[PDB]
Formats: structure tokens, sequence, C-alpha cells
RNA sequence: UGUGGCAGAGAGCG
RNA sequence: CGCUCUCUGC
């Protein structure tokens, strides 16, 4: 609750990065459930955050 | 029992001359019979001292063969000399062996002729081999080969046992009679004159090689025996160090069916949990590199039994490694020098590449733990901080080794290493000073010791002034009585068993998480050990510091806070020939008052700090961790099932991880077991160490002959149980030959069973092992009343140092930090509380039992004394037993192995009643009055004293209550109440409670309240003596587990004992 | 009297 | 970044994992360093920009772990995440905290 | 991990007793009980606290 | 008269 | 509670 601007500021520079790498892209980006999957520990969301 | 036989079979054999007679001594309780014993005695002595034949009257006095007890056996023989090489070469027609000087990496740790290392004798040493003790390797020859030759005629299992023990003799003769024995001088030395044409570790592979062959009982001990015989005459760097190694890994490899658990409160529980062993691929190319290396200097059958054993990893073949893991160390010390011995440890690598993440949350988390132990006491104003000064006088270990020092006591000159000496010299010049803290600098470098332990490195120790003591003294002593309520450190796991130390191996094991242990023994001279640690513990004083109001506090505070600046940059003196070195080391070792919990915080934080690195690519939750200074272990519970992939990549992840602070590591991941120094459990069974060498010792101490036998028995005792057995008969014949006594050339004297194994003073033994025994007889009863009654002795040099200035001048300025009212109650308390410290002043000690010994001598040549009624325990014990009644049982067996190296009678006890539900009975004068003067002050006046006191009038307790700084009012509170008549009952609970008869080594392990036991005690309550029935119910305890260890079978009992005796003995309860 | 030095 | 020690300071001390107690507890603030942030700061925008599908893996102990991920289902879409892993971590979030 | 529809995986046979040793097999099920008695000692938890 | 310790626990002496 | 010994982390 007391990292409010910070997670502000955040959330739009990821989505700023995303949009701006997003753009140098010339495949169409599709959405499927692969086989094998990228692990995600949210004690590294939590150092973000 | 048997002792004496084989004694009588030893003085035939070793001395097998005419002129070689043997005049026994004998003693009974009763007056008749003691005596005739007296008359028997002159007539042998007569008959002796007038060349006539002595054997025609041992048949006329056949009373004293039948009843009267035996003392000792005299010897009149002449010198004749060599009679070991007379013997010897007979057992010697094997070929010698030759060394190999380019094994070892240095030159002078090869086993070449001394010649060729120390031309000159005053530049030889025997420190770098020395046996430090006070028997011959000629001794340990004669017992082997007296073993050897009664063992001649045997045909059994015991003639394998003859055969095995006789061809390892014959390499160890023929390589001693390819030159001969070196003679003993009368300190036990050997000097340049004897060894200059012989090689330097001859002697310790000897004595190891006696010990090893010593402890051969199968095919596979005698592998290893001449395995390692014949490559510890060349290797001695590279050998316990090596084989010693592997087993951390083998561990990794045992499943678990069946465990031992502990709770958190500290009680065995055990579980049939099954626990698989998910050992990653690559440190099996690890263990093969290590038996290559195995192989590679010149083991064969060894590595042979390691591979084979794995083909199916069981746990049944599984105690050989645990046998093999204990005969590493015991083939000797690796004695180096103080120079190379320092440079093991001084090599540094401090890099400008580490992380600052990683020191700053370490720095913080050393921070913490400091505030989390010290914020009650630096908040509350005790008493311990404001008085640190006195606090640390008082507690001066006097033993302590600052700065050897010419001092002068009146009319002597004194060479004391001791602080508490130092100290007393310090106050008469003006020189005390504990405020100033002196440096430690270019201008005052550091002396040094040296810590030896076979299969390690040789450790370096600090040796500094007494102002550092006193500094750190009080903060530490609250830092442990705190933590000792709190994990995570051995001051809260140690009592003496299992459901301690450890304690938590074996809760949170299974195929879900796993653990990772870690020797951190290296990191002393690492570059995380250095200025962030002094830093954190600098800004935690800081915190603390304005954490209180009082003054002597902050100085206090502010006092260890320089300690840690100054010690923060830090010389070493080692001297080379004539020049010196002194070397930067800002760094932290032993040495201090500091280094355990310190070093335990800083590993802590360490690990905590390390393990919020392993959460970026992996989830789990600490469950727990454990530091005991110089070793760490933590497990982990995962949110799945574990794999082989996982534990390698946490192993190396850990590596590297530690590599990002600069910092070298064997990384161990294991799912079922650890390694440290001293222990480790596989399968859930606990085994241990055994490496505790008999024959050679690591420093040379001050105990007599004697008492070395009794060490060397408690240390047989010990690694039979941990495993390592030894030939019983061997251990005793040392021990005769250690308490004979050399009244002349000729003449010499030896001891019998009947005065060694007596609980007094003297005691070396016990007539049956595992069990210490007590005396119902008149006999024993006689004895101790005779010896109890020598024990108390003088030393002229204590009475005259006690009679100088200084100590007078120490007792007074002590007695001047506090109040100024009482001057022959308590200066007289701390001069004979300091007495108990001076006799760790060696020729103290040596005078006083030299002349106890002189004592003892003057009448075990003539007859004996009755000593005028002092009363001891066998005194009691003698009235409880005629009371008692046995009758045959037979317990079932429910009960789990989970010690497999005990012998099979000590584990059919523990596989027929429990290990130990623990308890408690006193921690510390807890009753009434010490509590008090613990909270207002530090002083431990002894049980004798408040007995005394309390038996006074209530006004001069009054004014000595008010003088230890107590107000009136509590004092005036304390005599309404009325509590020094239960004072007194409560101090005589606590005097029959000072029984420690309990731990020994056996009873060390049972569980006494067991239900199982406890059927068999069928003893009547009767109430109102709670002491009594107490001791009563412990001792028909003991009855049934002695009966049980030296028969197997088992018993019942029963007391109806009389209300007369209760009260008749009630009397002699509470004195003594 | 000497002595020798290292850092 | 921000100093790891800071965040460690009154995380700790507010949260006061040590005064718990009722477990064999061995508590600690196990993952907050720098050199995760960034690896997050990747691993979000890469799997995004890919469409490469990540799953979640955490204690629910930890809820600070949860506390964190609400704020990733928040602002990161739900379709990118593995159903079975994403339910997970909603349903401990609704578990402890919400209800 | 999603696990694709190429795959496959073989069901167990837990079909009930069809003997009835709980019917005079005492001999037989009297080691099956104990069996399954020591089983489940090594997975019921210690007494941790 | 030439010197090798800190603290934990278990024995033996006050 | 003061000292020697056992090892213990050193």
């Amino acid at each position: 609750s007391n990292r409010l601007g910070q997670l502000v500021d955040l959330t739009r520079l990821l989505a700023y990065n995303y949009e701006t790498l997003m753009a140098c892209i010339t495949m169409n980006m599709q959405h499927v459930q692969t086989l094998t999957t990228e692990k995600l520990q949210l004690t590294s969301v939590t150092s973000l955050c | 029992g048997k002792y004496n036989l084989i004694l009588s079979e030893y003085l035939s054999f070793i001395y097998n001359s005419q002129s070689a007679v043997q005049i026994p001594i004998y003693y009974s309780s009763n007056s008749e019979l003691e005596n005739r014993c007296i008359e028997f005695h002159s007539k042998c002595l007569e008959n002796s001292k007038n060349g006539l034949s002595l054997k025609k009257l041992f048949v006329e006095y056949s009373d004293v063969i039948e009843n009267a007890t035996l003392l000792s056996i005299l010897s009149y023989s002449y010198d004749k000399y060599n009679a070991v090489e007379r013997k010897l070469v007979k057992y010697a027609k094997g070929k010698p062996l030759e060394a190999d000087l380019t094994v070892n990496e240095l030159d002078y740790e090869n086993n070449k002729i001394t010649s060729e290392l120390f031309p000159t004798a005053e530049e030889y040493t025997d420190l770098l081999m020395d046996p430090a003790i006070l028997t011959s390797l000629s001794s340990n020859l004669n017992a082997v080969m007296f073993w050897l030759e009664k063992h001649e005629n045997d045909v059994a299992e015991k003639l394998k046992i003859y055969k095995r023990r006789l061809d390892l003799f014959t390499i160890v003769a023929s390589t001693v009679n390819k030159y001969g024995v070196p003679r003993h001088n009368a300190k036990y030395r050997y000097e340049y004159e004897v060894m200059k044409d012989k090689p330097y570790y001859l002697v310790t592979w000897a004595n190891s090689s006696i010990e090893m062959l010593m402890s051969v009982f199968s095919h596979e001990d005698y592998l290893i025996a001449r395995e390692l015989i014949v490559l510890s005459y060349s290797n001695r760097s590279t050998l316990a160090k090596l084989v010693s190694s592997p087993m951390s890994i083998l561990v990794a490899l045992v499943d678990i069916n069946g465990t031992f658990i502990t709770n958190e409160e500290l009680e065995l529980e055990f579980s049939n949990k099954y626990v698989r062993a998910i050992v990653p691929d690559q440190t099996f190319d690890e263990l093969k590199q290590m038996l290559d290396n195995m192989r590679k200097a010149g083991l064969t059958d060894i590595p042979k039994m390691i591979q084979d054993w794995l083909v199916d990893c069981s746990i049944e073949k599984f105690p050989l490694m645990a046998k093999i893991y204990s005969w590493s160390f015991h083939v000797g010390f690796r004695k180096q020098k103080m120079l190379d011995a320092a440079l093991d440890q001084l090599k540094t690598e401090y890099t400008e590449d580490v992380d600052d993440e990683m020191y700053r949350e370490y720095t913080m988390l050393i921070r913490d733990e400091v505030v989390k132990m010290l914020e009650e006491p630096v908040k509350h104003d005790d008493h311990l901080l404001q008085d640190s000064e006195l606090a640390g006088l008082l507690s001066m270990s006097s033993a302590s080794n600052g700065e050897s020092r010419q001092l002068k006591f009146g009319r002597k000159t004194i060479f004391s290493t001791k602080k508490n000496m130092h100290v007393m010299d310090d106050m008469a010049n003006g020189r005390y000073t504990p405020g100033i803290i002196p440096p430690v600098n270019v201008d005052k470098p550091i002396p040094l010791g040296r810590r030896d332990v076979p299969g390690r490195r040789t450790r370096i120790i600090f040796i500094l002034p007494y102002e550092y003591f006193i500094a750190q003294h009080a903060v530490v002593e609250k830092m442990l009585i705190y933590a000792k309520h709190t994990r995570e450190y051995a001051e809260f796991y140690s009592q003496s068993n299992q459901l301690l130390s450890y304690g938590d191996v074996t809760r949170f094991l299974s195929n879900n998480s796993m653990v990772l242990y870690t020797d951190v023994s290296q990191w002393d001279s690492s570059q995380h050990n250095t200025q962030p640690f002094r830093k954190g513990i600098i800004m935690g004083l800081d915190m603390l510091a304005n954490m209180t109001n009082d003054a002597r506090v902050i100085q206090t505070l502010n006092l260890y806070k320089q300690t840690q600046i100054n010690l923060m940059d830090s010389y070493v003196q080692i001297p080379d020939g004539n020049v010196i070195k002194k070397i930067q080391y800002g760094a932290v070792a032993s040495g201090e008052k500091q280094t355990k919990a310190a070093n335990s915080i800083a590993n802590l934080a360490l690990i905590k700090t390390v393990l919020s690195r392993i959460s970026n690519k992996y989830s789990f939750a600490t469950k727990i961790i454990r530091v005991d200074g110089d070793d760490n272990y933590a497990v982990l519970q995962f949110n799945t099932e574990v794999t082989k992939q996982m534990v390698q990549d946490v192993s190396n992840d850990v590596r590297e991880t530690y590599a990002r602070m600069n910092t070298k590591v064997k990384a161990l991941v294991s799912t079922v077991g650890i390694e440290i120094a001293k222990r480790y459990i596989a399968g859930g069974k606990i085994f241990f160490r055994a490496g505790i060498n008999l024959l050679n010792n690591e420093k040379k101490g001050q105990s007599t002959q004697w008492d070395q036998a009794a060490v060397l028995y408690s240390n047989y005792i010990v690694n039979r149980l941990r495993g390592f057995e030894t030939d019983r008969e061997f251990i005793l014949t040392k021990i005769m030959q250690m308490t004979s006594v050399a009244i002349t050339g000729s003449l010499r004297l030896f001891p019998s069973e009947r005065v060694l194994t007596t609980n007094s003073t003297f005691k070396v033994f016990d007539s049956e092992d595992f069990i210490i025994e007590y005396g119902t007889t008149d006999d024993e009863v006689y004895i101790q009343r005779a010896f109890m009654s020598l024990s108390s002795q003088k030393s002229g040099i204590a009475d005259e140092i006690a009679a100088s200035s200084t100590f007078k001048n120490y007792v007074s300025r002590l007695s001047e930090q506090l109040l100024f009212s009482k001057n022959n109650i308590v200066s007289r308390g701390i001069a004979l509380t300091e007495k108990a410290k001076l006799n760790s002043y060696a020729p103290i000690s040596l005078e006083k039992r030299r002349a106890q010994i002189s004592a003892l001598l003057t009448m075990l040549q003539k007859p004996v004394t009755f000593k005028s009624s002092k009363i001891t325990i066998n005194d009691i014990l003698r009235d409880i037993k005629p009371f008692f009644t046995v009758n045959e049982a037979h317990l079932p067996i429910q009960y789990q192995k989970f010690m497999p190296t005990l012998p099979d009678n000590v584990q059919y006890i523990i596989q027929c009643i429990g290990s130990r539900t623990y308890q408690i009975e006193d921690d510390g004068s807890k009753s009434a009055i010490s509590r008090l003067i613990s909270k207002y002050s530090v002083y431990k006046p002894s049980i004798e004293e408040l007995y005394k006191v309390i038996s006074l009038h209530e006004n001069e307790i009054q004014l000595y209550l008010i003088s230890l700084g107590i107000p009136k009012i509590d004092a005036d509170t304390y005599v309404g109440s009325k509590i020094y008549s239960q004072d007194k009952y409560r101090i005589l609970e606590s005097y029959v409670y000072n029984l420690l008869s309990i731990n020994y080594g056996c009873y060390q392990l049972f569980d006494f309240n067991s239900p199982d036991l406890e059927k068999l005690i069928r003893i009547p309550f009767k109430g109102k003596i709670p002491a009594v029935t107490f001791i009563l119910h412990l001792y028909a305890k003991l009855e049934v587990i002695n009966h049980a260890i030296k028969n197997g079978s088992w018993i019942s009992l029963f007391c109806n004992y009389p209300k007369s005796e209760m009260i008749k003995l009630w009397k002699k309860m509470w004195n003594i | 009297v000497q002595y020798e030095i290292l850092q | 970044l921000v100093s790891t020690e800071a965040q460690i300071q009154k995380m700790s001390q507010d949260l006061q994992l040590e005064a718990l107690t009722i477990q064999s507890e061995t508590q600690f603030l196990t993952g907050i360093n720098s050199q995760a942030a960034n690896d997050c700061f990747k691993t979000l925008i890469a799997a995004m920009l890919s469409q490469r599908t990540m799953s979640l893996d955490f204690v629910t102990t930890n809820y600070m772990s949860l506390i964190s991920g609400m704020w990733l289902l928040t602002v990161v879409p739900n379709d990118m995440f593995i159903r079975e892993s994403l339910v997970a971590c909603q349903l401990a979030i609704i578990n402890t905290i919400i209800y | 991990r999603n696990l694709p529809s190429t795959a496959r995986y073989i069901r167990p046979n837990l079909l009930q007793d069809r003997l009835n040793l709980h019917d005079n097999f005492e001999s037989l099920w009297d080691t099956i009980t104990t069996s399954n008695y020591i089983l489940a000692r090594s997975v019921v938890p210690d007494l941790k606290e």
C-alpha cells in the first residue's frame, strides 16, 4: 500500500518497454499453451515490487 | 578378579631370572587376619633378606591366600640391560621396510634419517614426532610380546587373531631390529644421540601400528592394518586427510528404513519413515577421483572394499565404512612446524570483485543478532555490565596463556604464562589499567599456539593479553545465557546424548526436502570474516549504547567496541631462528572469549544471506538452519518432489554464490545424511568418529605416570563404545606398566586391581568395563576410608605464594571494589577460591601429587591403617544392600537399534529398555540464595560457606547481604519469612544431588525412566524422606543395569526397607 | 634484536 | 535500486517473523535481493512478447509472495499463465487472505 | 507443464477383492493387514512439536 | 627454573 | 560454582 507510486511507475515502465519492443517484431504473436513453461518465482516479483 | 593373574604371568615373563623374586602384600579389615597378614609380611621380608628359599612358607599361610585381599607385588631384580632385543629377535624374522622419501610434499615430513635433517643436536627437536606420553615404545613392545607369548597355544578363531597380529608385529619388529630400540631418559624423552642413526618418525609409526594391530579381530581389519602400517611409515601428510574425505559423500547413498527423531522439547521418538537417497551423478565422479588419489597413494584392498560396497549400497555392510573412518585417525598426528602450520592458514586471496549487496546484509544480520542477544540486559541495566571488570577478574581462567613473563614472589623467579598470576603482579606496580586497552600492532604483535588433530590441518591459537578477556566477559556471558534459551547453537543442544547436539537431522527429511551441509573450518582467513564482521558488531554496539542510560555499561560496551577496533588490525609474533616475523592478519580465530558465539553468528548471517539467492531459482520454505561455530547444515522443503538435477544445480549454485564473496567451499547436498568433524548419521543411525590416539598424544601435559593410565583407559572405553575396539588385556598391561614405580634401580613395585579400581583420587579403571563399581564389603570401605584421609595434602609453593604481598593485595583490591564492612568471611573466601585455580600451576600440582604418591607408598610397603571412621559412599551402600532380594526375570525386545557400533550387551540393553527421556535435578545453585546474589552480583560462595553462614545469627548474615550490595528491606523480608531453616534443607538436598554418578559412558545413554526397567524395581513407598527413596530407587536400577551389562540376563528387585534403617541412614545421607 | 615485515 | 538492507530492516522488524514461533519455524525473508528484480523484469516482458506461457511456483506460507502475486495478476493478463498454477495462486490468495 | 493430446497413459487395474480374503484366509489376511499397518506407520507424521 | 590456549558438555578433587 | 582429564567449534 505504501509502494503505491513506485508500482504505478513500475507498471508504466514495464508496459512501455513491452510496447516499444513489440514494435520491433515481424511475425504474428499468437497465443498458445506450450508444452513446457517458464518457471517464475514470486519472490523475484516481491524483489521487484 | 582376573587382572592379578595376568599381572603374575607378566612378572614371570619379563624378568625370568633366578634373582627375580616376587613378594605379595595383603590386607584384611578383620583384626586377627590382619595381624596374621602383618606376620606373613614380616617373615616374607626376613626370608627374602636372608637368601632363603621363599617357596616353603606359601603353603603354611593358606588363610591369607583364601580370605585376604592383595595390594601389590614387589620385585627385586637387577639391571639386566638390553633384554628387549634378547627377547625380540625371534619375532622379527621377516624382512625390514624401506621408506620412500619422494611421497610427502615437504622435505622434513619424510621418514628419513635424523642426521640428514638435524646434524647438530642443538637444532634437534623431538617435538615434530613427540609421542608425549610417559611410557616407552619398549614398554609397548614388551606388552605385545607377552600377549603373543601367552596366546601361543590356543586353537580357535583366537589363533587366527594370533597369526594376524604375529605377521603385523613381524613387520614392525623387522623394521625396528634393522637399527634397534631407542632408550628413554628419566623424562621419557628420546635425545639426539639415540635417534642420530634412525628414522625420525619411527617411534610414532611404531606406537600407532601397535595400537592398530592390537585392534584387529577380523580379516578386513588385517587388510586395513597391513595397508596402513606399510604406508604410514612414509606417508605422513596425505593419508588420514585423504581416506577420511569420501565419507561425507557416502552418507548421501544410504536409504533410511526406520528412523530416530528428536523433538524441539528434546526427546527421542522413533519413526518407521522411509526416505530414498537422491544423490546427483557428478558427486560419483568426484568420489571416483578421490579413490583414484587413494590408489595413486598406494592403497589397493581398501578402494576395493569401497567400490564393491556400492554395488548394493546396503546398510548392513556399511559399518565397515565407519570402521574404516576410525582406522584413519589411529595412525598418529601430523605434528609439523609452527611456521608452516600457520602458513596453512595464513594464505589469503582478497579481491576487488565481490558483491556489496552481500556484505551489507551480512553486516546487518550480525547487527540484528547482537541486538536480539543484548536487548534485555542492556536495557534493564544489569549488574554484570556495570561490574564487568570485577566479573572478568574472578573468571580469569588460570591456564589462560598470555605472554610468558619473568616474575618474582619474594625470593623466587617464575616464568608463568597464566594471566591470573600476571594480574597479581600488575596490581602491585600500578600497571593494572583495564580501561586503556593495549594496541595490537607493529609495536606489540601476538604469539601463537598449535592445535593438532589427525586427518586435518594444524590449527592456530591466539595468545592475547588479559585486558581483552575482561572487556569481553560480561557481554559474552549474557549472550550465551540468552541464546541457550534459543535455537541455532550448541549451548541449546548439549548435555550428553542423542536427542541432543543435532536433534534435527531427522524431522524434516523426506522425498520433498533436502539438506545442504557444509564444512566451514577453513573460513577464518576468509574475506568475509575480516572488516564487515567487526564493523557489524561495532554498529550493533552503537545501537545498544544508545539503548541504555547508565555509564559503566556504556564504558564496558565502548571497551568491547574498541577491542574490535584494535583487533581489526592485528600482527602475529613468530620467530624463525634469529629474526622475527609479524604478518598482517585482520580477521578472526579463537583464543578469545568471543570466538564461539560470534563465529556462529557470522555463519548464521552468511547462510541467511546466501539462502536469499537460491530463491531466485527455487521455491522453498526454510524449516531449519543450525550453526555450531565452524560447521553448518540447513534443511529446506519444496513445493514438489526432489530430483537429482535439482540437488546438483543447488550445489553448483551454493558453490558459485560463495564464490561471488571470494569464499572456497566443497558444497555438499543430500537427503538423509551429513558429515562434520566429530560425527554423522546414515540411514537414521548415528555413528561417530573414534579417532583418539591412545599411545600417542597431541601435547605434553603435566600429569604423572599414574593418571595417563586412567586417561588411556577412558579413551579406550570411549573408542570401544564408538566402535574402535582394542584388546583389553593390552590396556591392562599398559596400566600395570604405567603404575609401576622404580624405588631404586633394581627395586620395583606393582599395585593390584583393588587399588586402581576403587573410587578415589587414584582410580584408573574398573574391574568390569562400562560399569563403575562400588563396595558392599569391608575391604573397599577399609581402603576408601584410608585413601580419603590422604587425598587432602599441602603445597609449600602454594603456601608461600598465598603468603606473599601480591596475593593479599589482590584479595584486597577485589574486595575494595565492593563495600568495606566484611574482612574475615569473604576475603578468606576469595583467597580460598583463588587457591582452587593456583593449583593449575604445574609445580604446585606436581608437589602435591608426588607428595600424595609418597604418602601412598609409605603404607603400600608396610602394613595398613584404619584411618579413624571418616565416612564415604560405600559405607552407605554397605547398609543399603542387605535388604534386597533378586529373582530371575525376562524382558522382551521392543526397542530399536540406532547406535550399531556399540557392544552387543549395551545394545541388548538399548534393545530391551529405551534410550533417553532426559531429566534435570538442578541447573546450578537454583535453590534460594545464589539466584539472588547472581542478580545483584556474580559472586559464587561455596555451599560449605552457605551451610556455615546460615547456622550463624541473622545479624551478621544481614550485614553480609548488605555488604554484597543488597538493600535492607529485602534482608528484613528474608528474616521475617523464616526461610533459613528451609535453605538448610534445600542445600542438603543439593548436596545429595551433587552425586554425578549417572554419566561415565554407559549410564550416559540408558533411560532410567523406562516402564520396563521400572516394573522390575518393586520398592514400596514410605514418604517424607525424598532423598533416601530417590537414591534407593536409583541404586536398585544401577544394580539391575550392572548385572545386565556384565551377565546379559535380567533380574527383579524388592526392598521392604525398614523405617529404622531409613532413620539410621538419614543422618549419614546429608553429610560428606 | 631484529624483526621482519609483511603486509 | 533500493538498498536491500533497508527493506530487510523494515520488513523483518514490522512483520516480526521471529516471534511467531509456533513451528520449528526458522523464518527469514527469503529472496528480496537485486539480480531477481531485473530477472523478473526480463522474464515478464520476454514472455509477453514471445507469448511464452510461464508458470508460478511458490510457497503459500510466504504470504508476501502472494501479496506481490496479486499485483502481478492485476497488471499481467491471466491467459499468459498456465491455468493450473494461476488457479493455485488465486486459490491460495482467497483461502489465505480475502475470505 | 501442459501435456499434449499426442500423449498416452495406462490405467491400473483397481478392481476390488475377487477372493474375499477376509472370509477364512486368516493367515494371509494377518500378513496383509500387518503389511498395510507398517506401511501406514511410515507416513503418519511424527509429533514434531 | 626454558612452555602450547577460549567457551560447550561428561567424569575426578573443594 | 573454582582446578586436571575426555573430546567438542576453534
